[PDB]
């Protein structure tokens, strides 16, 4: 029958179609686990840009000086605001308040982040060691940054302090915790070029070299300073300190330790890769993959280079520069080569090798040999022969046929198998007509053009006009197809982030709904005992609430899996 | 007149009504029943969101008569929550001019929460 | 070609001719066709890399041709045309020129953590669940 305007105003998601997915995102997030006051700053930070405490307080209704102050802080202790004190030519200084998406995604990946924290360290053997690292990983990202003192200064027992204190060890040995510092709040773009500016008039008044020289030589300048700069967390200088009595290394007492993001995106990235080889390469040959990747992952590269957000691409060269420098990390690290004699050591006791080949038609070196050499010989790159016998993981080259291969199976299971084909003929050539698509794949003209139009709608097909007449009429011009990968990547990064935060917004609508029944079930004497302290009908409804809350998170984390992808 | 020409595929029946839904109706694939490993997840999210939602950081959102009865007394106090100006701060990491609201010189407590080991989500 | 019907294509023709094409690669890369995949996870087992598990051109037109279900000549350019159609699917992949070999995703197919390239597993919603995610959603 006929829906009103008033239906679909209420029931379907229309009003929320017309939102920013980042700032829809942002502050659904921050409204989820901070405060509305602090999704108010965040979400003005997101609409404005940089903001004083003035302009925050001047640009929104209902909070003054102290109150932005404190939510502020609030913000900034959990890293969900980066800052910037600039000096005018006057003299009058003014604190800057930028918005970070590292805090915004510590909230939102922060129960995978303890799932990676717990099943990374195979601590699986037994329970306490459980109960140690998850309640540390969930305080350090709750709290922001947390010194180690003062989480000790809690605890009573010797022998219980004594393990808390190696398993932080443990955690900041292998990358997952480290110092935090005021490199974490400024912006990467203020701070490069705050350095090329300083190796800019460091470079004498008269000399012989012209202005390019100046840039250049400032830019190379500037940029070793930044990787410097950059990799001064990873040093591991905050573990070097002994305990007074010997035999036992300690993380400092007065350092400030935090979750280190970018350790946990290359362990998503590594089971990215894992989810690719186990569709091309076996199950076994797929579980050494999956150990070569987890023994080479503390050292491998970023997942986004920092000198990529400086506003340095304009020029060609620094691209080419770019990409020849990532191909030689990924390469040349000392930590990054592997032989079969390396993954000998680490191989399960479960996994055995022993009848997974044939020929011809216990942990030895020869048969990891032979499943790395199948690795590396697939149509994938999943692996790259630099001298024979040993292997390194083509991170330049392995990543954008990931996000081709992920993005072309999400087509597929959602327009179908057809779209598919589609997408991959006219990438395959790649500007074509028709006719030519017709011959070429084989299928009906009419499904051709139906399947054509609704990939248009996705920016996976774009229509290159070229026009025979003096006025481009439509008619009598002929139209060709390409496919843009960039175009399609980013719209579908920007659909999965637009999903997942309206299947937050409706999660805390139905919260914000049922909160008196919440509020009533999770007091500590009605907890435990829901059975026999609530009436049916309100058991009825918190078993619909909390089926329905677990069902959204589940959702949130496949997408958060298909969405890191085109974020890489 | 507008309406003569059609084109070829199209006939006169199936054209002129124009229902475009406002409802969509391609799912994706990840819409599918939850698994342990996906429970265990969704109870630690839902842990964390619990312990951010009571922490000393939550900057909420933006019955108390003044009549005084003798049953003030035998009534206990609600709770002694902790406040933004009592948590150990370390102050390299905030600009100068928030030092004023966060009590540079007060009590320095750290709520640390204790971990929920089981799901105590009731299914 | 031969695929055109009346000034269309056969898509019934299309369909069995590259499903007899597809198992008869399936049949030659790996070491019993749709044999190991049966008990598949626990014992399942493939070529060494030295193992030229590939199949030419030349065998899928003589098998073709022996099979008579083609009923015409073929061409090479026209198995060679429809296998780029199953490469297409990502049915198979092209590892040289005129050598094509079935890929293990088109295996799994026809028949734990989540994935995106295993997605027929995945079952639909049940009707009624309003915190259910679209992909025509943000366009509509």
């Amino acid at each position: 029958k006929l829906v009103t305007p008033e239906d679909v105003m209420t029931i379907s998601s229309l009003e929320q179609r017309t939102l920013n997915p980042d700032l829809f995102l942002y502050k659904e997030l921050v409204k989820a686990h901070l405060g509305e006051r602090a999704a108010s700053v965040i979400g003005m930070l997101v609409a404005l840009g940089r903001l004083s405490v003035r302009e925050l307080v001047e640009k929104i209704d209902g909070m003054d000086v102290d109150s932005v102050k404190t939510t502020l802080v609030s913000l900034t202790q959990l890293r969900c605001v980066k800052y910037l004190q600039e000096t005018a030519i006057s003299g009058k200084k003014t604190t800057y308040y930028y918005y970070n998406e590292e805090g915004i995604h510590i909230l939102l990946y922060s129960g995978l982040i303890i799932d990676e924290i717990i099943t990374q360290m195979r601590v699986n053997d037994e329970e306490e060691h459980k109960q140690l690292v998850a309640e540390i990983v969930q305080n350090v990202i709750s709290l922001g940054s947390l010194t180690v003192e003062d989480y000790l200064s809690s605890v009573t027992s010797d022998s219980m302090k004594y393990t808390i204190s190696s398993l932080f060890v443990q955690l900041c040995e292998m990358g997952y915790l480290i110092q935090i510092s005021k490199l974490h709040y400024t912006p990467i773009e203020d701070l490069w070029q705050f350095l090329y500016e300083k190796h800019y008039k460091n470079i004498p008044r008269n000399s012989p070299l012209s202005d390019l020289k100046k840039r250049s030589q400032a830019k190379m300048n500037a940029k070793t300073d930044f990787a410097k700069i950059i990799n001064k967390p990873n040093e591991l200088s905050q573990i070097l300190t002994v305990d007074p009595k010997t035999s036992l290394r300690i993380v400092k007492p007065t350092v400030s330790l935090t979750i280190n993001l970018d350790r946990f995106m290359k362990g998503r990235r590594s089971k990215q890769l894992i989810n690719l080889a186990k569709t091309r390469v076996g199950s076994v040959t797929a579980q050494v993959y999956k150990i070569a990747l987890r023994l080479t992952e503390q050292k491998s590269p970023k997942i986004r280079d920092p000198l990529t957000q400086t506003g340095l691409l304009q020029d060609l060269e620094e691209a080419k520069s770019f990409q020849d420098e990532a191909e030689l990390v990924e390469e040349k690290t000392p930590g990054l080569t592997f032989n079969a004699i390396d993954l000998a050591r680490h191989l399960p006791a479960e996994l055995d090798l022993r009848g997974s080949l044939l020929s011809r038609k216990p942990h030895s070196a020869s048969l990891i040999n032979s499943h790395l050499k199948i690795l590396a010989s697939s149509n994938f790159p999943f692996l790259n022969e630099t001298k024979p016998g040993v292997y390194y993981v083509p991170y330049s080259k392995l990543m954008p046929v990931l996000k081709s291969s992920v993005y072309e199976y999400v087509i597929a299971s959602t327009l179908g198998p057809s779209a598919m084909r589609l997408s991959r003929c006219i990438r395959d050539n790649k500007l074509v007509s028709e006719k030519i698509i017709n011959s070429t794949a084989l299928m009906k003209e009419k499904d051709i053009r139906s399947t054509l139009a609704s990939l248009i709608r996705y920016n996976s097909v774009e229509i290159q006009e070229v026009p025979r007449t003096a006025d481009r009429s439509a008619s009598r011009a002929v139209f060709l197809f390409r496919c843009k990968e960039t175009h399609s990547y980013n719209f579908m990064r920007q659909n999965l982030e637009w999903n997942m935060a309206n299947l937050l917004f409706k999660k805390e609508k139905l919260k914000q709904e049922n909160s008196t029944l919440l509020k009533k079930a999770n007091r500590d004497d009605v907890k435990g005992r829901e059975n026999e302290l609530l009436l049916p009908s309100e058991l009825n409804q918190l078993k619909m609430v909390n089926e329905r809350e677990l069902n959204v998170f589940a959702r949130l984390s496949r997408l958060l899996s298909l969405w890191e992808v085109f974020q890489m | 007149n507008y309406m003569s020409n059609l084109p070829f595929g199209l006939g006169y029946g199936d054209v002129g009504k124009n229902h475009i839904t406002e409802f969509p109706s391609i799912p994706l694939p990840i819409n599918g029943p939850i698994t342990n490993k996906e429970r265990s997840l969704a109870v630690k999210y839902i842990n964390f969101g619990k312990t951010v939602k009571d922490g000393p950081f939550y900057t909420g959102s933006m019955t108390n008569d003044g009549i005084e009865r003798y049953s003030d007394k035998y009534l206990k106090k609600r709770k002694i929550g902790i406040s933004i100006d009592d948590h150990p701060y370390n102050l390299n990491l905030f600009p100068n001019e928030l030092y004023n609201v966060m009590g540079i010189n007060k009590k320095k407590l750290l709520a640390i929460s204790k971990f929920n080991n089981a799901d105590d989500v009731f299914t | 070609g031969p695929w055109f019907t009346d000034g269309e294509l056969d898509i019934e023709f299309i369909n069995s001719l590259l499903t007899i094409v597809w198992r008869f690669i399936s049949e030659n890369t790996f070491p019993n066709g749709f044999k190991n995949f049966e008990n598949g996870p626990k014992k399942n087992v493939f070529y060494a890399p030295n193992v030229k598990n590939y199949s030419t051109t030349q065998e899928i037109l003589e098998f073709i041709t022996a099979a008579q279900v083609a009923n015409v000549e073929l061409t090479p350019s026209n198995i060679r045309s429809l296998c780029e159609v199953l490469v297409y699917d990502d049915k198979l992949e092209k590892v040289t020129h005129d050598c094509y070999r079935v890929t293990l995703e088109s295996i799994l197919q026809m028949n734990e953590e989540f994935s995106i390239f295993n997605y027929f597993k995945m079952f639909p919603a049940s009707k009624h669940d309003k915190e259910v995610v679209y992909f025509d959603e943000w366009t509509i």
